[PDB]
RNA sequence: UGGAGAGUUUGAUCCUGGCUCAGGACGAACGCUGGCGGCGUGCUUAACACAUGCAAGUCGAACGGAAAGGUCUCUUCGGAGAUACUCGAGUGGCGAACGGGUGAGUAACACGUGGGUGAUCUGCCCUGCACUUCGGGAUAAGCCUGGGAAACUGGGUCUAAUACCGGAUAGGACCACGGGAUGCAUGUCUUGUGGUGGAAAGCGCUUUAGCGGUGUGGGAUGAGCCCGCGGCCUAUCAGCUUGUUGGUGGGGUGACGGCCUACCAAGGCGACGACGGGUAGCCGGCCUGAGAGGGUGUCCGGCCACACUGGGACUGAGAUACGGCCCAGACUCCUACGGGAGGCAGCAGUGGGGAAUAUUGCACAAUGGGCGCAAGCCUGAUGCAGCGACGCCGCGUG
RNA sequence: GCUCGUAGGUGGUUUGUCGCGUUGUUCGUGAAAUCUCACGGCUUAACUGUGAGCGUGCGGGCGAUACGGGCAGACUAGAGU
């Protein structure tokens, strides 16, 4: 996930997708993984949502169709990219998360993405 | 009784008639009959004249434009169908 | 079943009932099949009234009247008269 | 609730009614087939099969005697026509 | 048996013609004031979401067993004994489809009305004709284990039945052939002939304690289905339909029917308004009006539709199956993250909205309903009580 | 603005038939409460019980053809040639 990148929104905001505007962690840090902070925009909403399209939010990568390492030597490929869209206290706007998540949160401290995840794989 | 009892009498029901021109034939054993009736006006009194549609069973399809029928409403032979032919008089002209 | 009733229609303190045959299936103040007399339970001894054919018609067809429509009945001799016993008033 | 016992009684009874059916319907086929096979020989005691079986179904009360009549006039013209 | 007018155009007049008023009514609100009793009425807005308690259980006179009661029982001196009334739980039977709630949806044979059912089904009720006759296999419960945080569940034994299955015989099951009457065309009601077949169950008894079940005739009751007539606005909605219209052969239904299916015809609906849009539960009823009419569907009564939203099946005589089940969606909650539970448009009550509408009360004393042979049990239906001048009536404040 | 004309509404005199409209009687139905007359009970009324009206209608049978109407005819006045 680079910028230009564009996301499914995992969650219920109201948001669809989102694009990628930078990869937050650095000056000219070039990839956004699992457990990645993005500023993202609003490409596309529920229509009377609560958030509109345009609207330039805070996001963290939960699913990466590139395969990632973990320290074992296994690895994790899902079939699309997607994020969460959090507050400034790194919690979620939505109240609900699709889909399984990753589990390299645990580790970049997202407990409350992590309980709130149909599945951490 | 040491038996069965059979039944007792009862009178049978009366169906309606009616009395329409038929209108259309085309139907493969079914004719369209034209029926009229009068019926005052709830509020002005008058006598009006309405005319009305039923489609009439016929087992042997002979009727043309005309063609005076005398119909008795029966069970429901088809979807459309509550009528059956009884007799034909004042065939067409 | 068919069954012999009572149906109050009165005000809240004058508990008058009628003698009707309704439904089981139904509410007690409903549309009884058909009214076969009254009750009135506020007289110095009671008021009775039985059309006393009619539920004998009715308990011959297989009407069942409840505790107090049998009371009721044997009261007016009816259920005597129909059952064959011999006291057919009790008045 | 008390109904859990209901619900026990109610799936015995789906258990029991659909195998009967079932039954019911397997030897109904193979009247079928040996009607369209025409042997004429064998099917006439598989009609009398038939009908025993159906007509112990409406007494069993899984069906209905309107439906075994129907059932059982349509296997008996089936054999008749042929 | 019941019909009021007044003001207001002008320098003054008569018409036409608007606008306003005097009257009544309400499931009402507000302002002020405010004693009581009789009877009624009280979420009209958010079919918005719900903490909590109660709203459907019963039968030991169907059955296996004994958790408790008093118990004669051995006796522990605090433990024993189903054989005994009695009965936890369990099998089985019935009820649970009634009762209670809302008016969301619905312009529809949903409702009111009158016909048809030769197109029909129908437990418990009544009652005519007869039976109530033989065998088999497992299991609940209990016991021994296992899995799961729970919700729940597996393996091994084990005991019945008015539980299940297999039997002998029984015409309103069928087929073919006929007789006898009927018309309203398919037909209708009853016997005969030959070929087919279809159930029952036992239990209790102070010895006339009583209950039962089925094979079917006929009533009573409830309902399924069709038809004519009547009850909104809109054409600045003019062309609608293809299982659609009909027929044939099968399938399906309790029952007729494109209800479903394979084939054939090209038909069917529309200016008397289809199709489309807006709105709406219908009626008996309620208000106003002399009446015709205009408004309205709240108490109550009849019906219909719905039960968080959307869809589906089964049991059963009978299911929108509110307090039954399966799935999809949203919401809420528990979790060990693997998984589970839930739906007050029942009664009472809470949160929120609104100008605004009530107790987490009593009792089955009476009526109705359900379970037995009953005695009896349940019933927020019901009978009441509590709050409000909310409405009618009546009496006082001499 | 005028005219024509589709559906529709409406229609001269007279005869016969039907009796659909029309009208009469009878039967069934038109639930109860509530609306009214007359009574009865809460000290009265409100409230409630009873008898009769209401339920304007509908279905069935049995009477009439005075008018409208269907059918079968006839006439010339309408109208047309
Ligand atoms: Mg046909
Ligand atoms: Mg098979
Ligand atoms: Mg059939
Ligand atoms: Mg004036
Ligand atoms: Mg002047
Ligand atoms: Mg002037
Ligand atoms: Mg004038
Ligand atoms: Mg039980
Ligand atoms: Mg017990
Ligand atoms: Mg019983
Ligand atoms: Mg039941
Ligand atoms: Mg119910
Ligand atoms: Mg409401
Ligand atoms: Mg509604
Ligand atoms: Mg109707
Ligand atoms: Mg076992
Ligand atoms: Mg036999
Ligand atoms: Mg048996
Ligand atoms: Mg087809
Ligand atoms: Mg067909
Ligand atoms: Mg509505
Ligand atoms: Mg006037
Ligand atoms: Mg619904
Ligand atoms: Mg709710
Ligand atoms: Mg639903
Ligand atoms: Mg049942
Ligand atoms: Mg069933
Ligand atoms: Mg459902
Ligand atoms: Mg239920
Ligand atoms: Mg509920
Ligand atoms: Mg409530
Ligand atoms: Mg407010
Ligand atoms: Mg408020
Ligand atoms: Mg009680
Ligand atoms: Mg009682
Ligand atoms: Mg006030
Ligand atoms: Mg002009
Ligand atoms: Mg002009
Ligand atoms: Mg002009
Ligand atoms: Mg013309
Ligand atoms: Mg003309
Ligand atoms: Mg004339
Ligand atoms: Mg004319
Ligand atoms: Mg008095
Ligand atoms: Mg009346
Ligand atoms: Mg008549
Ligand atoms: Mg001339």
């Amino acid at each position: 996930i680079q910028q230009e990148s564009r996301l499914k929104v995992a969650d219920n905001t109201g948001a669809k997708e989102i694009l990628c505007i930078r990869v937050l962690g650095g000056s000219s840090r070039r990839y956004a993984g699992i457990g990645d902070v993005i500023v993202a925009t609003v490409k596309d909403a529920i229509p009377g949502g609560n958030v509109k399209r345009g609207d330039v939010v805070k996001a963290v990568v939960v699913r990466t169709v590139k395969e990632r390492r973990r320290p074992d030597g296994s690895y994790i490929k899902f079939d699309e990219n997607a994020a969460v869209i959090i507050k400034p206290d790194n919690d979620p706007r939505g109240t609900r998360i699709f889909g399984p998540v990753g589990r390299e949160l645990r580790e970049k401290r997202f407990m409350k993405i992590i309980s709130l995840a149909p599945e951490v794989l | 009784g040491p038996k069965h009892t059979p039944r007792t009498p009862k009178p049978r029901g009366r169906r309606k008639t009616r009395i329409g021109y038929v209108v259309s034939d085309k139907m493969q054993k079914t004719i369209v009959v034209e029926l009229e009736d009068r019926m005052r006006h709830p509020l002005y009194g008058k006598i009006i004249r309405t005319t009305k549609k039923v489609k009439a069973h016929d087992e042997d399809s002979v009727a043309g434009i005309g063609d005076r029928v005398s119909l008795m409403e029966t069970r429901p032979l088809s979807a459309t169908k509550r009528w059956r032919l009884v007799e034909i008089l004042e065939k067409a002209k | 079943a068919v069954k012999i009733k009572l149906t109050r229609l009165g005000k809240i303190r004058n508990p008058q009932y009628r003698v009707a045959v309704a439904d089981a299936r139904t509410r007690r103040d409903g549309r009884a099949i058909e009214v076969i007399g009254r009750y009135h339970p506020k007289e110095e001894p009671s008021l009775i009234e039985i059309n006393s054919e009619r539920a004998q018609y009715w308990l011959s067809v297989g009407a069942q009247p409840t505790e107090p429509v049998l009371k009721l009945l044997k009261i007016t001799g009816d259920w005597q008269k129909f059952k064959g016993l011999p006291g057919a008033q009790g008045r | 609730k008390s109904q859990q016992k209901r619900n026990r009684t109610n799936e015995r009874a789906r258990l029991r009614n659909k195998a009967v059916k079932s039954s019911l319907r397997t030897a109904v086929r193979a009247f079928r087939e040996a009607a369209h096979a025409g042997d004429k020989a064998k099917a006439a005691e598989l009609l009398a099969s038939t009908n025993r079986k159906l007509d112990k179904a409406a007494s069993k009360g899984v069906i209905h005697k309107n439906q075994a009549a129907n059932k059982k006039s349509a296997l008996a013209q089936a054999l008749n026509k042929l």
